[PDB]
RNA sequence: GUUUAUUAAAAACACAGCACUGUGCAAACACGAAAGUGGACGUAUACGGUGUGACGCCUGCCCGGUGCCGGAAGGUUAAU
RNA sequence: GCUUGAGUCUCGUAGAGGGGGGUAGAAUUCCAGGUGUAGCGGUGAAAUGCGUAGAGAUCUGGAGGAAUACCGGUGGCGAAGGCGGCCCCCUGGACGAAGACUGACGCUCAGGUGCGAAAGCGUGGGGAGCAAACAGGAUUAGAUACCCUGGUAGUCCACGCCGUAAACGAUGUCGACUUGGAGGUUGUGCCCUUGAGGCGUGGCUUCCGGAGCUAACGCGUUAAGUCGACCGCCUGGGGAGUA
């Protein structure tokens, strides 16, 4: 149920890099990290959030 | 994928009784229903070789199911092949 | 001397040489120096020794401009960045940004199955 | 008949005409039975990367149940408007708290 | 796909069948077709200019819209049928106003199906627009070269050219060559690629089939005397001299390109 | 990359420059890539470990 | 299948097939002192040229020479 | 006849399962420009190579083709081969709750049919990286190799063929029984909605381990334990998966 229009809560998984955080550092289960993965992939395609930190 | 509203039309057209999901009759008339549209399915790029064994899976069950039929009872097996269009 | 008086150096630290090239922000090269050119050939090329030699030479080099502060872009995996970073801070040039614009793919192209021995 | 999200982004120069744009393409959805159940437009949005060398566009959301052909035909309106710069369509995205 | 064919003769050993079943059986549409009367290794002057070029059944002109006017009104295709003059298919349109034209044949066809060109239109190949309106990454077919003047790229079968961008007034193409030529962005285009990539499959088989297509036999310089080309000549098989043509330019290498107008558009030129 | 950072700084550093993964990465992309049994072999080292 | 009509019908020429090279369309190339025309009312899955000649296994080495392609460091270089 | 095996229906759930089409972003290469000037590339060191015809570096604009960094996990899905960006369309299977329905319709299966990695073959496209063959340079006594600079078929796509792999869990399919512990993943019921907290109950999976079994290593409720059905296979090694 993760929106990807909340890239205020997505900005707290992605890293300075626009990376997607580990699920074993954050501690998200498994189906909640799927669905944040998919979420950033679907945002960073709107271009809401970064692919990387350069471009 | 066999939509809710066809299916119900199926039970409710081949079925002896109402509720009657898991006759015979309903079984086989839902299986070629399925195989009637996985052949429009199938006839474009037909390279699904994954959906084409649940094709073929259909398509064993029924025949299976048409063969109890017939050892149990011959007139509903002749009535359901005459409705469904099979085997001929 | 130069008006801007801001500048970018790009340190390409390769395993086997470093080349540092001060540019303007626009991307411009105002100078360039490598280890290769720095006097040290072969195994010495790779050292953090000659990249610091390769800064130093590149600073002289854009000492004429007047280049103030330099931002600072580092690529590649070899041994010559933070020495190469250092010896431009000792060669006196404020350093404001440190960016890593080592080239990270995405699944990408192939990459070499050479050097397997 | 089916439950989609559509988002468009749309040029910063082409800002103009962006009432006419979701009003045009709620009419051709409501000609084809559809139920809108969020026109949100979020309007101007700076963008993380730059596309098609601008960095500002035009955002708007729409949320509408519709059938599938006029769905497509709307995904080849927007494929072939200079306007839209990028736009995505997704699957149903249900009856959630509005106005994300 | 294919149909097998039998070895029954020799010149059907070889030929196997490759036919479309979607293509018209019958008759072509008379408003848009004209004579073709066959000129084989003629002039004005009434020599032969361009070799190998002779008896052959006759074929009778089509006239296929390369030019994509009438916008504004949607097409609905038709089937597709033969066209003996070109090397793919050509498609009949129907117009909402009446006009029946003919056009580079789809990759894809509808039967029973509306074809729409304007705001109902669907994700369909053949959709005409110009190289401003393309969308990024797509492939289009039947380009112009100039703005207006008709259909000069990628009109054979199986044949596209690529673009992702535009510079803003001249849009590079990728030809099938290789080459890269800057054409305006004015110029029209016709989305998709062309049919017909499975008919040039099949193999001709026999000396026939090609004296049906047109082409009359190639002579080697080497079979011929001196006096008619300049290889040619000696007791036996080999001339040994360097590559030439019949009127001595080197065959091998020896690029002939002479254009210096369109230079400055052809930025790149395959190997 | 780098994070933000006030300009004044007491001495010329940088926090993360022995423990980039840009190294590690760019090691891994350069060659040798097999993917297949490492996964497997760091599993059971891993669990060797872990006691 | 074609061939020296009228001493040679063949192992010759052709042929499908295969490779190489040229050619982005006012295309190469050709007939034209030029207009023009053929190529072609075709658009690189197309055209021309060269060699080989269905099919099966395949096509080794050597760019020194000649030829062609690419770069003009440097030299030598015409009219001017 | 019966429902307990097997199946059908309602409602959901997770997923790189398949097929089709579109799009995004890094990065590599190439082309055209801008700055710029003596090196670059490589290696154990070198050289071939590229570069004063202006490379390498850096910026900008464009082109193209592949694989989708992070997520990513002895995770998921599929009969197996296998399947990783996002999106849509078409579709197969599994699993769970509460009932309803059919009433042994079941299991296996030589022949037979289908799918079957990669390499290969045919025809047509495409071709950015990588790269059999091939070339040059080095090491060596030699080096038709390992290393280097190149580089073709191929890898990519459509349709057709091959029918093989250390195709492996080196472990056939189905059903029943037999101590446990730690996990991963996905449903579901209850309490304390009140700490994604406690108590249960299913499906798949990872590790360790008891009885037992095995020649031993090991397997061990997902058996290599105790049984039943059916199929395939073996009968010393080379000759030989060859004539």
């Amino acid at each position: 149920e993760i929106d990807y229009k909340d890239i205020a809560t997505l900005k707290n998984y992605i890293t300075e890099s626009g990376k997607i955080v580990p699920s074993r550092i954050t501690g998200t289960r498994a189906k909640y990290q799927r669905q944040l993965a998919r979420a950033i992939k679907r945002a960073r395609y709107l271009s809401l959030l970064p692919y990387t930190d350069r471009h | 994928s066999l939509s809710t509203e066809a299916t119900a039309k199926i039970v409710s057209e081949f079925g002896r009784d109402a509720n009657d999901t898991g006759s015979t009759e309903v079984q086989v008339a839902l299986l070629t229903a399925q195989i009637n549209h996985l052949q429009g399915h199938f006839a474009e790029h037909k390279k699904d070789h994954h959906s084409r064994r649940g094709l073929l899976r259909m398509v064993s069950q029924r025949r299976k199911l048409l063969d109890y039929l017939k050892r149990k009872d011959v007139a509903r097996y002749t009535q359901l092949i005459e409705r469904l269009g099979l085997r001929r | 001397r130069k008006q801007v008086s801001d500048g970018v150096a790009h340190i390409h630290a390769s395993f086997n040489n470093t080349i540092v090239t001060i540019t303007d922000r626009q991307g411009n090269a105002l100078g360039w120096a490598t280890a290769g050119g720095s006097g040290f050939r072969g195994s010495r090329k790779s050292t953090p020794f000659a990249a610091q030699v390769a800064a130093e030479r590149c600073a002289d080099a854009v000492k004429e401009y007047g280049i103030k502060n330099l931002e600072v872009m580092v690529k590649g995996p070899g041994p010559g960045r933070e020495s190469t970073i250092r010896a431009l801070n000792a060669a006196g040039f404020r350093i404001t940004n440190i960016t890593d614009v080592t080239p990270i793919p995405h699944n990408g192209c192939r990459p070499p199955k050479k050097r397997r021995v | 008949m089916r439950h989609y999200e559509i988002v468009f982004m749309v040029h910063p120069d082409q800002s103009e005409q962006v009432p006419g744009m979701i009003e045009r393409y709620t009419a051709a959805i409501t000609g084809a039975e559809g139920k809108i159940h969020r026109l949100e437009d979020w309007g101007r949005r700076q963008l993380a990367y730059p596309i098609n060398k601008l960095h500002k566009a035009h955002y708007v959301l729409m949320n509408v149940e519709a059938p599938q052909e006029v769905i497509d035909e709307l995904e080849t309106t927007f494929r072939f408007n200079d306007a839209v710069i990028r736009s995505m369509v997704m699957r149903t995205k249900h009856a959630v708290t509005e106005a994300s | 796909a294919v149909v097998k064919c039998k070895p029954t003769s020799p010149g059907r050993r070889h030929v196997v069948k490759v036919v479309n079943p979607e293509l018209h059986k019958g008759k072509p549409f008379a408003p848009l077709l004209e004579k073709n009367s066959k000129s084989g290794g003629r002039n004005n002057n009434g020599r032969i200019t361009t070799r190998h070029i002779g008896g052959g059944h006759k074929q009778a002109y089509r006239i296929v819209d390369f030019k994509r006017n009438k916008d504004g009104i949607p097409a609905v295709v038709e089937r597709l049928e033969y066209d003996p003059n070109r090397s793919a298919n050509i498609a009949l349109v129907l117009y909402k106003d009446g006009e029946r034209r003919y056009i580079l044949a789809p990759k894809g066809l509808k039967a029973g199906d509306q074809i729409q060109s304007g705001v109902d239109a669907a994700i369909k190949p053949g959709n005409t627009l110009p190289m401003r309106n393309i969308p990024v990454g797509s492939t289009v077919h039947n380009v112009e070269m100039k703005p207006g003047k008709g259909g000069q790229l990628a009109r054979s079968a199986g044949t596209y050219v690529q673009i992702v961008a535009r510079d803003g007034a001249y849009v590079t193409l990728r030809l099938r060559s290789g080459e890269m030529r800057k054409v305006e962005a004015d110029c029209r285009a016709t989305l998709g690629e062309v049919g017909n990539a499975e008919h040039m499959l099949r193999v001709l088989g026999k000396a026939g089939a090609a004296r049906w297509r047109g082409v009359r036999p190639t002579v080697r310089g080497t079979a011929m005397n001196p006096v008619d080309h300049p290889h040619g000549g000696g007791e036996g098989r080999n001339f040994g001299k360097h590559p030439v043509t019949p009127w001595g330019v080197q065959t091998k290498g020896k690029k002939t390109r002479s254009n210096k107008r369109t230079d400055k558009f052809i930025v790149r030129r395959r190997s | 990359i780098k994070v933000r950072e006030n300009e004044p700084f007491d001495v010329a550093l940088r926090r993360f420059k022995r423990s980039c993964e840009k190294a590690g990465v760019l090691a891994e992309v350069r060659r040798r890539e097999f993917y297949e049994k490492p996964t497997t072999e760091r599993k059971r080292a891993k669990a060797s470990a872990v006691k």
